[PDB]
């Protein structure tokens, strides 16, 4: 029984151009545990992204947190790109900021 | 409040596997297994609990031998048990009350009850056959019972004390407002973000003065890398009705001084 990941993108603090912050991508409810997650800046992979140790919920589905410290500017766009066996194509979830 | 261990074993083929193990005091990770050095990793200074170094060495030795035994056992009986590669075994055990459950391919398979492994009736003949292999040695099962009934309760109380300064800390939230990205025609989505709070229970509502807006849709409480929590609460409103709206946050750390933000300024826009 394969379960597709739920993907949620959020920052640690309100977005303020030129102020240091953390970009998070929480991927959860998936099965099997094999998963590829990248954080993107203007469509390019962010290097040296950190992640929590793999864990699972009561229903045995897996979850992970990916995060990185970043400094947003007015012209930058950020997203989370996820690859899993349940996805025919990678799913890109954008970071929404005003 | 419950101490439990999370065990993930992936069997990609007969010659390749991946083992991941961690210890938890509810939402809080306290320990990790190092697959390379085959040693217990203490995530906090208090993670050693009220237990000694000699007691920790014996626990470490018992875990190291039982994992080599598990991987060899599963490999040896995979065919008879009808386990086809690639497959994953998950185990969770601990005390809240005590439990030890095992899943195969992300579904309930077998569990340890009192002094033996019992198959989940739905898991069928495979799970009955696995329990036969798991219950081969009664002395090993008595060790498992004693770990769950005696060693586990002694550990959780002696951990909640040592980590008291951490688990009982109060961290104040911060909040901010933004526009939501998927509203319908003539409507807006107002988003209230709440972050950096600890412990987990929080109250967040869109309001019109003292009136709670029952269209408030609270999302999941999400984790942050620093151990605090995050939540977003959205409200769908008609474009000509976003006036006098506020987001109100209540949290144990605020001691009755709620955070209140107003849909105002450039968000209106004025
Ligand atoms: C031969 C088939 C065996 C199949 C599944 C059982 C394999 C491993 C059980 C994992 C349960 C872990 C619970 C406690 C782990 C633990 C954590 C910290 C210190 C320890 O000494 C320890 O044993």
């Amino acid at each position: 029984i394969q379960r597709t990941p739920k993907i949620q993108v959020y920052s640690r603090h309100p977005a303020e151009n030129g102020k240091s912050n953390f970009l998070n991508c929480y991927v959860s409810g998936f099965h099997p545990s094999d998963i590829e997650v990248d954080l993107l800046k203007n469509g390019e992979r962010i290097e040296k992204v950190e992640h929590s140790d793999l864990s699972f919920s009561k229903d045995w589905s897996f979850y992970l947190l990916y995060y990185t410290e970043f400094t947003p500017t007015e012209k930058d766009e950020y997203a989370c790109r996820v690859n899993h066996v349940t996805l025919s194509q990678p799913k890109i979830v954008k970071w929404d900021r005003d | 409040l419950s101490f439990h261990v999370i065990w993930i074993a992936s069997f990609y083929n007969h010659s390749w596997k991946q083992n991941l193990v961690s210890g938890w005091l509810s939402d809080l990770q306290t320990h990790t297994w190092d697959s390379n050095s085959s040693t217990i990793v203490f995530l906090w200074p208090w993670s050693r609990g009220n237990f000694s170094n000699e007691e920790w060495k014996e626990l470490e030795t018992l875990f190291r031998i039982r994992t080599i035994r598990s991987f060899e056992g599963i490999r040896r009986y995979a065919h008879e048990l009808q386990f086809e590669y690639p497959f994953e075994i998950q185990v969770t055990g601990g005390c809240e009350g005590s439990f030890l459950q095992l899943a195969y391919q992300g579904s309930d398979f077998v569990s340890f009850q009192n002094n033996s492994w019992l198959p989940y009736p739905v898991a069928g003949n495979m799970a009955k056959h696995f329990c036969k292999v798991l219950n081969q040695n009664q002395h090993e099962n008595d060790i498992t019972h004693n770990l769950l009934s005696d060693t586990c309760p002694r550990f959780i109380l002696g951990l909640l004390d040592a980590g008291k300064a951490h688990l009982q800390r109060q961290v104040k939230p911060e909040a901010w407002l933004s526009h939501g990205p998927s509203p319908g025609p003539g409507h807006l989505q107002l988003v209230c973000h709440v972050s950096g709070f600890y412990p987990k229970p929080v109250w967040v509502m869109w309001m019109r003065g003292e009136q709670e807006q029952q269209g408030t849709q609270r999302g999941d409480i999400l984790p942050s890398a620093d151990g605090t929590w995050y939540l977003r609460a959205t409200l769908e409103v008609a474009a000509g009705e976003a006036a006098d709206l506020s987001c109100r946050v209540k949290h144990s750390s605020l001691e009755g001084q709620d955070i209140v933000l107003y849909w105002e300024g450039s968000l209106v826009p004025r």
